[PDB]
This record gives structure tokens, C-alpha cells and sequence, in this order.
């Protein structure tokens, strides 16, 4: 029964602004595009076009320093190396010009671990590997 | 209780030649005769109290065991859950049939065949039949009025008259739902003993129907407080004596009774 | 009690752009219309008409490669073979001119398998078989 | 304690377009109205009116064929016979000019049965029996 | 600890249009009022007024007949008697000119009891007894 | 380890319209403000001001009478005495000119307690004690 | 509403006969989902769930477990408003 493999999400290595980030727990990033649906004057099915794109991302993790609060709304890059180990074909993605949507100064409940949450937007991406 | 059982067996069974204590009868005794051995008294929880064990050993002249089978059926019919009055102690009781000795033994030296029927008696130490649980008193009164059978409140009594029904309380929970209000929830189990099992089914059915349809019960005859039913459930498999079939959960809300002093007279004075 | 049969959802075989897709576990697709409700004087009940149609679809599965991120917003076909086993009457549907609404570049949590989610819109469909 | 009875929901027999439907699990249908709330110039109590009625309906069940996908948006009747068994007074309702809002072309998760969901709108109804 | 008494919700008797209704489970009814918030020109705190009222109500229960489907959007009264058995002081409320918002023609899942849900609006209420 | 104390919520004593209310379970109240955020023409962070205030309150409890339905939308006062027992420093608050948003005429379910819910608005308050 | 969990035994020398009897009993209960309570009709017993535990003891426990429920209405037969009168003033 020939082999398959699932990419466990604990293989992710996130580099925020050139320095490796090692307390993150999950990362999300999508490349939205406005659909710009057009209803032609004679045809009875809608048509879509690519429109204009707009990146968005988000991260959660454990707080270990004031990296993000000190980062402000500066533009910064994010790399994302999802290594596969059954076969060594890591999938590497770069995000260009990421910008925090909201600076998470404080988020802390009394009896639990202090997790940091981040969300923002990135102008474009570069699929470095696959 | 030896006198009561002996008197009952002699009066009701006529084939019996005598009923003796354990090591009384000699080899001149005329068979069939019976022997009343009294066993342990063991604590069997709050509902039963102390339970005594009795054995009525039958003896017969080694003609054939069919005579002993007939005599055993006669004894079981005579004593099984029929209330017996012991004139010597002037205290009654009610034997419960429980089984039979290990095997049907033959005793060659005495030239006899013996079998031991096994009875028991419930709640030896209980001598009041009263309860400070007002809820149990209210529900026992309700059951007696609805059902025209005895009701025994907190725990079994040794001279219970079948058919009957106990109304012990098995669990109590109190909550202060408000500054002024307190909630009291009791899980009250009910037994229905009877010789005829279909009578048990009928009594439990009508009791459940009455509890549902009349969904609340007068705690007292002042009409102030009622118990209000929450859920009534019957587990027919459950033991008739130890556990009880019907399980009913009642609740009731009461107000804190703070009657403080009154502002009878008021006064005020002015300045600038 | 004559036989009946439910179509188990593990018989799906999804072909995205002419190459079979192995890791998808859930697929949705609908062909929406616009109701175009109209009031008429002297007629209390509303009346509906077809309006213009609009397709939409969604996919979920395990990430095995960067096929979707590489696909971009290009038009691509989807074919969906729902085979039946008690009787061999597979229901085959083709989706025409599917187009991703957003590229799922990154979606990964530390402890879980890296799943991919996709959704978009398709101009029309061809019910190849039934 | 005289008898009563509940109409168990497994007594329904749903005829879609004159052919009995065997695999339906749930059916809903309502006859809306726009209220047309009117605030008179002197009276403080708001007053309602019938306004215009608007039917809506929904269905769930197991997928056995491509009946609905092939049906398209064509008008079709639905008849619904809710039989009572303690007494034989079946409640029968007919829906006129039903129209699917969306064709459920594909909806199939990997490890589960393939259920079909349908919703639409109907112009009117006939309470055939009761 | 003097006696106190909640009102158990199984004491409700609902008379829909002069004929008693046996199968209702829950009944809800409120008397809204448009707040009409007024921000005075000199005073900092807002001021509100009674505005115009509007009744709304809802019902749920087991389906025993097609009474509501027959009823249509007609105007009808609802009387609601909530008895207190421990004191006999039943609280009786009458709703005037109730009007169904939607006819619940069909609402039935396969494996369950057929329940009926109703909601609407009532012009006014009379507190018959308290 | 010197003593502390939490104010248990069963110490509440609610007096609505000068008569003590015994069956209330939960009481909520708060004093809103319209923020009136103004973006200055040269400075790069938003500035907020007090604006106009508005009160809102809510109550939950068991139904013991038709007090609230009788009360209507007439104005009335609420007083709230949250006593403390470790130290006797009760925190007393009075709400001025409360007004029900809706009369809870009927709110009942078949097999449950008949609870009452009330919400409204109060023009102002006055912290009597603390 | 009265709900009863009624368990059923099927005793026989031939175990495959027990299997056949239980199978047909389950099928009959499922198909005809309710059972006439009496030959007079006027009452029924709607099935809720029928389950067989074949491992369970033939005599003590029993194999088939079935849950039935039945809804009853209170039989209020109070007096009637046979005669109505009213009078008037100003």
C-alpha cells in the first residue's frame, strides 16, 4: 500500500523580518481579490474578473518579548518554511510588506499563559519554493 | 420470636406433630416435627436496619421426600410475609421467605429426611414508625389517602403489613437561589411491598399517575407549603426491600422569614 | 424489504484541471440565482423569476503540495465523479471556468495536520452523467 | 386519561413533481408576508396589514440521484402528506410553482453520507386535506 | 422560613380564538415601544419617550391539526391563564387582534415529532386578571 | 495571608419603585456614552470626548406577580444594595427615571419555571453609597 | 407522557432459531412502528428505539431492548355552561 504523507503543522519555521520566530503556534495568510462581478447585457450568467488583490494574514503564539509591540506599523517581511520530512520538498513562501492591523500591546488573563495574537495585511508574496 | 413462629406453624399446619427448639427433641419424638433455629442479626443499611435470619428445619420419617416437599410448601405459605404476633413478647413481626438449605439431607442415625427453609426479619431495632422529615410524612399521608394501604415513612418496621409502601428520603440538596429565597430539593424513593407482584405493578402505576396529574402535594394541612414534583421514575427491576422501585424528586422554595423592627415613629428637623 | 443504497461520500474523485486530486475530503458547489421578486397591482402574492445565475464552490483537504498557490486566479475546470457501488450509476458533474476567490498561501497550526481550504466561483456547469 | 397523539415526522410522504420522493429527511415550508407597519397620525398603537405574501421552503435528505440538479429552476409542484396513525386524518398540503433557489450540484464530505439540501420559493399553496 | 411559590410553566392555558389549545409548549409575548431618543440642545444626558408601541408574540407546540394553516393571516384573540396553585391567584392576559407573521404550513423532520412554531404581532392587550 | 473578600451576588437587594423585589436573580446596568471621536486635521491619533450619555439596564428573575405588566412604560426608580459581609461596606446605587423597553406580558415554557426578563433605560443615576 | 423501556427475551433450544425470531421481531417492530394497546383501539404505543444485545443472557437479562412511549391527555369532565343569563342597569 504505497506511501503518502501529511504535512504536520509543527514543521513550520517563521522568520519575521529576518530573525527567526520560534514561539508561534499558528499562521494564516490568504491573497484576497475583489471579484468585480459583471452582469452582461445579453447573457444570463454572471461573469467574474480578477479585480484587485489584497493580502491578509494572522498569527497566534506565546508571548516571549515585546517584538510586535515595538515593531509598530512598520513594513516587514515574513518567510514561512513548511518542511516535509517523508520527502524533503519543503514549501517556502515569502510575504512582502506585511503591516500590523492592530498593535497587540496587552492581552493577558489571570490564570492562563499570555498568548499574543497578530493580524495585518501584506501587499504581495513570493513563492520561493514548493 | 421463637414462640410466635412455633405457634403459627402449629396452628396453621396440622400434619405437624410438634415444633421444638434446636437441641430439644429426643429420639422418641414423633415425626414430622420442626425446629426453629435463629441466625445472625446484621446491619443492612438505613432502610432495612438490622436484619435477622431464621431457619425452620423440617424433619420427616424417611418415607419419601414428597411428603417433605408438601410440608415445605405449607410452611412457606404459612410464614411468607404473613404478620405474626408473638404473645410472649407481645411484639409482632413479618417473616420474609428467602430460600432453602444447601441440599436435601438424609440423616441415617435418626432415620429422617430434613430440609431447611430460610426466612428473615427486617428492622429489628426500629420501634417508632415516625419521622422528623416533614416531606416523608406528607408523602406517606398522601399515599395512604390515595391508595388505602399502610405507609411507613423513614424506614421499614418489623411488623409491616403487606401490601404497603415506604417513603424514605435518599438525598437532600439546599440552594440559596436569591437573597430572600432558598430552594430545597429531595430525592425520595418509594417501595411497594406485596405478596402479589401484579398488585405491586398496579399500585406503582396508580401512584405515578396520581403524582403526575396532581403535580404537587400538601406539605401540611395548613395549605401553606406544597411540594412540587420534578421527576418520577420507576425502576421495576430494583429490589423490593433494600432499594425500592419508584424514585421521585421533589423541590420546594421557601422565603427567609426576616421580620425586623418597624419604623413606627419618624421625626425630622431643619436648619439652613 | 428491497435493497436501497446511500452514496457514501468517500467515493468522490475530484479532477482539478485534468489531473486527479487525491487529498480533498470535502467539496461543495451550488448554482445560485437572483430571485428578482416583483410586485403586481391586484396580485397579493409575489412573483419570482430566474434572474442571472452565479456559481460558487468550496473545497477542503490536506495540504500535499503548492498546486493551488501556484494556480493563482487562472480559470480551471473541476470534474466530480460520485460513484455508486450497489449499482454502478456514477453521477459525474463538470464545473466550467472555476476561479479561486483567494489563494490559501498559508494556513497551518502547530499541533494539527496542515489542511487547505479553497473557494471560488464557476461560470457554468455541465452535468456529464447521472 | 383519554387518548392523545403526536404526528411522528416519519409519516411524511413528499411527492416532488408528481413522482414520490423516498429519501427526504426533513421538509420546511412557510408563507411569509410583508407586514407593512402603519403608524397612524393620532393613534399610538402601530397597525399591521397583510401586505404581499411570499412562500419559502427547504428540504434535506440523502442523495440517490441527480433529480434536483437536472431539474434546474423549472417550476414544479410539491405535495406533502402527513398521515396520522392513531386516527387516519392525514394532513395534505400542496405547493404551487416551487422554484429552486440554487441547484445543489455537489455537496459531499469524505467520511459521511452524501446528503442533499434544497431551498427555494413557491407562489402559493392548496390545503388539499386536513 | 415562610412559604414562597414560583409559578410552574405547565399551568398555562392558552385559548386561541375562543377554543382552548392543548398542545402548546411555550408562549412568548412582549409589547415593544419605539424609544425615540431625544438629545436636547443643552443637556448632556439623553432623554427617551414612550413613542409608539407594537406587539409581538410567539408559540411552539406539537402539531395536532391544521388550525393555524386554516387560520391564515386573519385577526384573532389569544387569552393566556397562568394559575398559581399554591395561592389560586391566576394571572390572566388577553391579546387583541393577533396576526400570524407566517403560516407554518410544513415543518417536519423524519425521525422526530412534528412541532409547530408560530409568530406574529398583536395590536394591544387587556390585563383581564392578575 | 491577610483576608480578602468577594462580593457574592446573592447579597443584592433590589427596590423598584420603593417596594422591595424578592424574586430577582440577575440585575445589570451601565451608563453608556456616545464617543464622538474627532480626527484632528494635523495630529495622527483619534481623539474622543464624553458626548451624550444614556442608561440601560436589565433584570431577570422568577415571575411572582404581574407587577411589571401593570407598571407599563411609566417612569420608576430602582435601588440596588450590594451588601458586603466580611466588612459591612454596602455599595448602594440608585437609578433615576427608569423606563421599560417592553412589557414582558407572557414568557412561559411547558416544563420550566416562569421567569421574567425586563430591560429598559434610565435617564441618570446617583451613587448613594459605596 | 409515559415512557417504558421494555426488554424482551427469546428462549429456544436452537440458537439460530433465537436469531431468526429476534430478527423478525425487530423488523416487525420497526416496520409497524406502533402497537395497538388494546383490541378496542383508541390507544397506541409508538416505538422509540429497538436494540438487540445478542451476547446478553437468555434468561436473566434478555436480548432485545425496546423503548416505547405513549402520550395521554387529562380526562377533565367538569360541569357545563348549560344555562346562561344576564341582567342590565345604567
Amino acid at each position: 500500500i504505497e506511501e503518502a504523507s501529511f504535512l504536520n503543522g509543527s514543521d513550520v519555521v517563521i522568520l519575521i523580518d529576518g530573525v527567526e520566530e520560534l514561539y508561534m503556534e499558528e499562521i494564516k495568510a490568504d491573497f484576497e481579490q475583489d471579484e468585480q462581478s459583471i452582469k452582461l447585457l445579453g447573457c444570463q450568467n454572471e461573469i467574474s474578473r480578477v479585480g484587485t488583490t489584497k493580502g491578509s494574514f494572522s498569527l497566534n503564539g506565546y508571548k516571549t518579548d515585546s517584538k510586535f509591540a515595538k515593531l509598530g506599523f512598520r513594513s516587514f517581511e515574513i518567510i514561512y518554511n513548511l518542511s516535509n520530512s517523508e520527502t524533503l520538498g519543503y514549501e517556502s513562501i515569502r510575504l512582502k510588506n506585511c503591516r500590523l492591523k492592530k498593535l497587540p500591546l496587552i492581552n493577558s488573563k489571570a490564570g492562563e499563559i499570555v498568548k499574543i495574537e497578530v493580524e495585518g495585511s501584506f501587499r504581495g508574496y513570493d513563492l520561493l519554493n514548493e | 420470636m421463637r414462640a410466635g413462629i412455633r405457634k403459627a406453624l402449629i396452628d396453621n399446619i396440622k400434619e405437624l406433630k410438634g415444633c421444638y427448639e434446636p437441641n430439644v427433641p429426643n429420639k422418641d419424638t414423633k415425626k414430622p416435627y420442626m425446629v426453629v433455629v435463629q441466625g445472625q442479626d446484621n446491619d443492612h443499611g438505613e432502610t432495612i436496619g438490622f436484619e435477622r435470619s431464621i431457619e425452620v428445619w423440617i424433619y420427616e420419617g424417611r418415607t419419601t421426600f414428597k411428603k417433605l416437599d408438601k410440608l415445605t410448601k405449607q410452611v412457606v405459605e404459612v410464614l411468607d410475609m404473613n404478620t405474626i404476633v408473638d404473645e410472649s413478647e407481645n411484639e409482632a413481626f413479618t417473616c420474609i421467605y428467602k430460600g432453602t438449605s444447601e441440599n436435601d439431607i438424609v440423616v441415617e442415625e435418626w432415620d429422617a429426611i430434613a430440609r431447611g427453609i430460610r426466612f428473615s426479619v427486617i428492622a429489628l431495632e426500629d420501634k417508632e414508625d415516625t419521622t422528623n422529615d416533614r416531606w416523608v410524612e406528607a408523602l406517606s399521608r398522601h399515599t395512604k389517602d390515595l391508595l388505602e394501604i399502610e405507609s411507613y415513612k423513614d424506614n421499614w418496621k418489623k411488623n409491616f403489613i403487606a401490601p404497603c409502601a415506604l417513603w424514605r428520603t435518599t438525598h437532600i440538596e439546599n440552594k440559596r437561589i436569591n437573597y430572600h429565597l432558598i430552594e430545597i430539593t429531595k430525592t425520595m424513593k418509594c417501595h411497594v411491598v406485596s405478596k402479589n407482584k401484579d398488585e405491586i405493578v398496579k399500585l406503582l402505576e396508580t401512584l405515578e399517575t396520581s403524582l403526575i396529574i396532581d403535580k404537587r402535594v400538601r406539605l401540611r394541612e395548613d395549605k401553606n407549603m406544597y411540594l412540587t414534583l420534578v421527576s418520577v421514575v420507576e425502576d421495576r427491576e430494583s429490589d423490593m426491600f433494600t432499594t425500592g422501585q419508584l424514585t421521585a424528586v421533589f423541590k420546594m422554595i421557601g422565603k427567609i422569614k426576616r421580620e425586623g423592627p418597624t419604623m413606627d415613629k419618624i421625626y425630622g428637623n431643619g436648619n439652613l
